[PDB]
């Protein structure tokens, strides 16, 4: 895809022209610093100087993975979220399991917040 | 046996002996049967690969769930500063990264990235959109903070701290039920990428080993030998944790080097091998996803030089002593946490810190940067491609001082707020601050050795090292030694942590200083206490833990730690028979002893066995449900084979440790920890005197310390 | 307490328990007289840093001497090809390496390197240049192997082998004097030198372990500390064998992990820095001194594959084959050594295996060359730049069946001698020829591989994993893993040998190849035999080594086990009182028992204490020197303060390990793992009814052994 | 020294001129493709394209090194061989541990060369 490759490049300040950067979507045989660079301000006679000076990488990035992690991640959140604010307000084999782990966590927050000290 | 045997109550210690008896006696089953039939040949094979699956799906687990934690963080943590309206899913990098209008001066610098000011006052820059980032970071890291903090409490408030600390616990033998369970792994594992989008002072890659050990025990209960048997379970833990530090890092051999050296207190040989797979492949995972070869890579070309160890050491000196003081001032406040009324709202402490942190690292760049990406820029060297400010200096003559007042600032507030947010309610890791605190370090010693060699070229050892006018002072190698001196002196891990650095720098050159500088930290914190941060951790919870440094007095003995005692009367003692279930119920009622000796008769106190308390309530109700008539009326026989009298030699040890009363407790310390013995009886002439349970030594062990 | 106490005799086991206590009683009194005096306080500081200054030290010592066999080895290793005449110290390659005369085809070709037939035929070339320098190179394979053994044989018969096997034994608790003295030093260091010269199927990497292991123990000598307790001595041996493996491979890493997983039977944990320490400094000696930053490097531009790893793998089916059959053969002939006359005759085996070798490898180039410089060549990927043989083929089209059958005859040559070369009187080492043979086998699977993918790219996996026409196929790579497959097959070390072929060769993208190749081969060693080469050494010596592999069956008990026994009478006991000294130098002379428990009275059979017969004579003798009167006559008491009776308690260890008649040998043989216990009386009704001792427990397991 | 410095590089056959090295004594800054390489087999217009080809390498080593373990280690092997000499020859406190050593050496002579087993 056109989002997940990149090539660009950065030129250091070389003489009166300071450094500079330039970025396109193109294949690793096309990333260099002459096609990359267009038009390039250096003179004819330190045009080749020029592309040793500066430095054009060739880059990828898988955007889907992103987005499925940061999606995945954020309906986790809002259905913890949910489940919470039901237990705070709606609630007052699947289920007894769950109300055994409420006694537990209840003991066990007794344990942790209200005293810290849980030495056995 | 009766369904339960061989179990422990919540918060108690294992005995690793009847452990692995229990495992010999479950393989020797096991083999036995593998010739009778097809299916038993496939549960043997799969009984003798059941390591090996389960280290693999730890690792593929821990990969999976450190590239997740790793996204969700860098993409929130950028939400403070402004939105991608274009892709609401991408960072600042991400959404800048394919964008034509970036400039030199500014490489995040792209219209698609929208910081708050614009979004809703509209303008980029002047007072106004300056105020309103400011009001919007602080919002932004309160609400992460409340959120992970509600989430930690409400569901599973076991996520708070590192965890390192409890999982030392635990892999000595200590019990702790739902720490490592699904509830802890889900709820930690969103906590940490709020905490760490918050901006608190804290990490998320010591405490992800956590997470790892929290996967590996799900996975236990998928194989028989490992949910069954808690040693074999501990050992997977220790794999966990090897492939959590290595996901953590990208360090497998410093993942393996850490669990030996730090949190197994048990490590078999195959133990090394399967964590050491486990944790390349959970790297590999990691790779496959995060990427999107080393995390902190650096670029030193300037090989580093031998007069430039003096200097390192100096920061190994830095490194020790910030670490002491901190396990002197963060401990300070956790205990006072645990005594003064501000423990009590754990919310309104989070809400508070997290207020001020955010306040005090708006103002400055450094602070405000995450820090795991200062760490970063701080181990990059200076050079014509890069233009961070730090370097500024360097391009402007060869400002500086404004440069090392910023860092200062910055390593002074770290420094302070490190303090008072390990501890807190929330997921917090250790090794990102003190990493961050030491490179900040390192860079301004590296800044000052590099201003004296180049303004002061004519001394002897800069000319003659060093080419006049040449930059072959690397600060980023300086920064690098200082947050592995700082880390070595909060931990005082020495090998796994210099092995670590390395596999998370890739450079295998700098190992000489960093360990020299690590070496340093350490004898430095040691000259102001021996005990790590964890282990100091482990003290103030009070865990029963058993360290090799902890040694008793020459002049005491067993008999100055046998249970008994004088005040204390004689200790529960079963006969082997003429006695009633109703007897044994009420023993077990009356005390709360983890087990009760057996002997032939009352007079005689001729030593049986010891039949552990869980174990007999167990017997006895199966026992009652099994067999009518056990009205507790029916005699109790322990010898081996009307009233149909209660068998309950299965259930017996038969070879209770016993140890001489003239026997010093310096080998009875020994013993225990060498074979992890959860008691032992003390004798004389042959009879019962006494019991030393480890709770008895863990509790010498703490008066005496409270003493001194 | 009397002079020679605690002290051991030759080929004795140690009581790791008793060297805690004297270690801990030489602490307590050192640091009691700290407040006294100054010099007490600096002899205080001095006992402190003994660790640091002996790890130091034994480090140093390591790497120079590691550097002078490695460069003495290079220059001899040329003189059976020719001599420099300009300059007699140069090798072929230092000769050859300022002269202009050099050629592409030839890198080492210049008229100051003149060839043996050059100095006496003078003829470069030709049939008579060809059988003279055949018979030169004999000649010179002979002499070296013949000075080797002589010299071993003659000053330190002790220097044979690799050593591994020995220290193994030793760090477990074994004593054999001699074996890490000065003259076994200095006759290793030379021999070693000489038999790689020889040109015999060996190595000088994994002996160099033993060097290191020599010096500390000098070392050991000059601090108190270390010189009076065994166990002291141990762990600097553990990391003087770190401090070896990583100067013989440049892995200070690798060698801290050999240390822990082979070689070191207890490895504490300030035992892991000190041996890093160790052998960072070797390792900095070695750099310091060689080169004139790894020895292995390599440059594999492609990144290795998925499908790459089915080749690896077989590599590793192939690792673990010949491993187990080396295992299977080299002991069959070592065993036949011990039982056949042909090792009445070592020098003249060692001369005939020296002969063979030469005569066979002569001919062929890739078994002329040096096996270290075979693996340099094979380890190298082939590129317009380099002009090996091995690469003709690719330059040719892209003759392979012509080099695939030259490597070919060199892996069964060395095969072939590696079996009959193990074990002879020579130092030989195991790590470089199986190193050669891995490098040999993967370098043909390599060029087989790369062959299918450039002649079939049509496939599927060829065509999308590799470009078409493209050398994405490594043949070094390749050699890389059949080298640590071949490795970890015969020793079936399995992250140590990972971890150093990774720093030997600098490329951490490998990793998972290699450990996945390391654990096939491992497996499939498993499946012949779990014992590796070093165990397999240790159990062909009889050895008194204890493996926590070995288990007892179920029904076995502390019973079955106990010295007296029934046909044996009953054990040696001391009466507490009311006994002459001529009863005990009787009993001391007449029995062989390395202690004798003691009784209240012969009735009773009540314990009190085990008194070692060493201890015992001493005190006996020492008494009657310094006491008059002693004349065998005077009774000796045990019990605590005109015939001026002996006191002995002091020699006696008033806490011996008592065990139940009941209790199984599979807890017995635990606790001696753990504990390192010499001797455990086994008692039953609080009386003393037998004694099993680490050697009856040897004796058992090795009979077990012996019956299958 | 001018024995310790070297710099050499290798050319890699270009077209019709094959492979070829050039060595010679120089500083790392004079070593270059240019200056090392005199005269050059290719044209002017490839004269860049063989520089880049090629591969020069500066490289010091220490002779004195070298020298000082040969020689010590030579010594010590003579030393060795004349004291085994004199020992089999000549023979037939610090004198004390020598006949100590020599009845150690026997025994452990006996011990790996004539029964190779010491089972204890
Ligand atoms: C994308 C973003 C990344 C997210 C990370 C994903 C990985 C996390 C793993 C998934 C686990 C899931 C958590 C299930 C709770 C659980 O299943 O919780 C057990 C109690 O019922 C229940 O399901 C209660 C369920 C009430 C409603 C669930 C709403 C759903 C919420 C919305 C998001 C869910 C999406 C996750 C997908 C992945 C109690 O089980 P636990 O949580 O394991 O706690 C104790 C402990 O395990 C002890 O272990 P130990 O002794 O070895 O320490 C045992 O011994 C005790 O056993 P006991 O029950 O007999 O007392 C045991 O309770
Ligand atoms: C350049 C090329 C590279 C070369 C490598 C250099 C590094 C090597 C270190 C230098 C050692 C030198 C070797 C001295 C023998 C020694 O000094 O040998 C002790 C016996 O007298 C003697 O000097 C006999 C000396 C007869 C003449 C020497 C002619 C000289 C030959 C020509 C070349 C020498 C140049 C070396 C410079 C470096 C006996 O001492 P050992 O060799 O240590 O054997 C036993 C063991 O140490 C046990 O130790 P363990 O229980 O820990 O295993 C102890 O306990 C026993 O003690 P005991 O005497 O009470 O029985 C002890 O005999
Ligand atoms: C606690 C964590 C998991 C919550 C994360 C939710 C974040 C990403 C949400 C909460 C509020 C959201 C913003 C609310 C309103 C708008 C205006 C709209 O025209 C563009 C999107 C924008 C600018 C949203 C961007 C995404 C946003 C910042
Ligand atoms: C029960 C547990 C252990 C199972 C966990 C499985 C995890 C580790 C699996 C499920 C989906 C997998 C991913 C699916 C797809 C890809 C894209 C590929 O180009 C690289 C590997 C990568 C990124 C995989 C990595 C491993 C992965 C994340
Ligand atoms: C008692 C024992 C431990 C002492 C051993 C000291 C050894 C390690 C010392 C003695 C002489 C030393 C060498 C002397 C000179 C040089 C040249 C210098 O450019 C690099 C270091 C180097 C090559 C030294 C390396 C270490 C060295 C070999
Ligand atoms: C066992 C080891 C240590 C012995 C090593 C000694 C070697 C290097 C000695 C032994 C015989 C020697 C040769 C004997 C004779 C000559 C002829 C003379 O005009 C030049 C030197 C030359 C060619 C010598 C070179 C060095 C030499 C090969
Ligand atoms: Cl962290
Ligand atoms: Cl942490
Ligand atoms: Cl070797
Ligand atoms: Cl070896």
């Amino acid at each position: 895809s056109s989002e997940d490759i990149r090539c660009k490049c950065i030129c250091p300040p070389y003489r009166n022209i300071s450094g500079h950067i330039y970025n396109q979507n193109v294949s690793q045989k096309d990333c260099n610093c002459l096609h990359v660079v267009e038009p390039m301000p250096v003179p004819g006679h330190d045009v080749e100087a020029y592309c040793l000076l500066c430095e054009c990488r060739y880059e990828e990035r898988s955007t889907t993975t992103i987005k499925v992690i940061i999606v995945i991640y954020l309906s986790v959140v809002g259905a913890l979220l949910l489940y919470m604010a039901f237990l705070m307000l709606v609630d007052p084999r699947v289920e007894g399991a769950q109300q055994r782990w409420k006694l537990q966590v209840q003991e066990q927050r007794k344990t942790v917040f209200d005293r810290h000290k849980m030495l056995s | 046996p009766i369904p339960g045997v061989g179990t422990y109550d919540d918060f108690h210690t294992i005995d690793w002996v009847r452990e692995k008896c229990k495992d010999r006696e479950r393989h020797r089953r096991i083999n036995s049967k593998k010739k009778e039939s097809a299916w038993e040949m496939t549960k043997s094979l799969y009984d003798a690969w059941s390591g090996w699956l389960v280290v693999t799906l730890t690792g593929l687990a821990s990969g999976a769930l450190a590239g997740l934690i790793d996204i969700a963080a860098d993409w929130m943590t950028d939400l403070k500063e402004g939105i991608c309206l274009s892709a609401l899913w991408y960072n600042h990098e991400q959404c800048c990264w394919g964008s034509n209008e970036t400039t030199f001066e500014e490489r995040d610098k792209c219209p698609q990235w929208k910081t708050w000011a614009e979004l809703i006052i509209g303008q980029a820059e002047g007072p106004g959109s300056y105020i309103m980032n400011y009001i919007m970071y602080i919002f932004w890291a309160l609400s992460f903070a409340f959120l992970a903090v509600s989430l930690v409490k409400v569901f599973a408030p076991y996520a708070c701290g590192s965890g390192i600390p409890e999982i030392k616990t635990i892999l000595s033998g200590f019990i702790i039920r739902g720490y490592l369970g699904k509830w802890t792994l889900m709820i930690k594992t969103i906590t940490l990428v709020l905490a760490v989008a918050s901006g608190l002072s804290l990490g998320k890659e010591g405490p992800l080993v956590h997470v790892a050990c929290c996967c590996g025990n799900i996975f236990s209960y998928l194989f028989p030998k490992y949910s069954t048997n808690e040693a074999k379970k501990r050992e997977v833990l220790s794999a966990a944790s090897a492939a959590g530090v290595s996901v953590a890092f990208g360090a497998p051999i410093g993942g393996v080097l850490f669990s030996l050296e730090e949190v197994s207190y048990y490590f078999p040989l195959k133990t090394l091998w399967r964590s050491f797979f486990a944790a390349l492949v959970a790297a590999f995972v990691l790779r496959s996803i995060n990427p999107f070869l080393v995390l902190f890579y650096v670029e030193y070309h300037t090989p580093w030089y031998l007069f430039e160890l003096f200097p390192f050491i100096l920061l190994g000196v830095f490194g020790g002593l910030w670490g002491a003081f901190f396990i002197r001032a963060n401990i300070a406040w956790c205990r006072r946490r645990k005594s003064t009324k501000f423990g009590k709202y754990p919310v309104l402490e989070v809400i508070i810190v997290a207020a001020i942190t955010a306040v005090i690292a708006f103002p400055n760049p450094y602070t405000r940067l995450n820090t795991s990406e200062l760490i970063k820029e701080l181990f990059t060297d200076c050079g014509p491609l890069e233009s961070s400010s730090l370097c500024d200096y360097r391009n402007d003559m060869n400002g500086v001082y404004s440069a090392i007042w910023q860092l200062c600032l910055a390593l002074i507030f770290k420094i302070i707020m490190t303090v008072f947010t390990f501890g807190i309610k929330v997921p917090s890791g250790l090794f990102i601050p003190s990493m961050a605190i030491g490179a900040i370090a390192g860079r301004i010693v590296g800044i000052a050795v590099e201003q004296l060699a180049y303004y002061h070229h004519d001394w002897f050892i800069f000319k003659e090292w060093c080419e006049v006018g040449a930059d072959c002072i690397t600060p980023g190698l300086y920064a690098m030694v200082g947050a592995a001196a700082c880390l070595g002196g909060v931990t005082r891990m020495t090998v796994s942590l210099v092995v670590i650095v390395f596999e998370l720098t890739g450079g295998l050159e700098y190992i000489v200083p960093l360990m020299a500088a690590v070496m340093t930290s350490k004898w430095v914190g040691d000259a102001f206490g021996r005990e790590g941060i964890y282990e100091a951790h482990i003290r103030l919870n009070g865990y029963p833990f058993l360290d090799a440094k902890e040694e008793f007095t020459h002049t005491t003995l067993a008999a100055d730690v046998m249970r008994p005692r004088r005040n204390d009367p004689p200790l529960a003692v079963l006969t082997q028979d003429n006695m009633t279930v109703d007897d044994i119920e009420n023993m077990i009622n009356e005390t709360s002893y983890n087990g009760f000796p057996v002997i032939m008769s009352k007079e005689s106190q001729r030593l049986v066995g010891f039949a552990l308390r869980r174990d007999l309530t167990i017997a006895i109700e199966s026992a009652r449900k099994k067999q009518e008539g056990i009205v507790g009326s029916s005699r109790v026989c322990f010898a081996q084979h009307s009233p149909r009298p209660l068998k309950l030699r299965s259930i017996l040890d038969m070879s209770p440790f016993t140890v001489t009363d003239h026997t010093p407790m310096e080998i009875v310390v020994d013993i225990f920890r060498k074979l992890g013995l959860r008691q032992c009886l003390v004798t004389h002439n042959g009879r019962l005197l006494g019991i030393i349970t480890k709770k008895d030594i863990l509790r010498h062990m703490a008066q005496t310390a409270n003493q001194d």
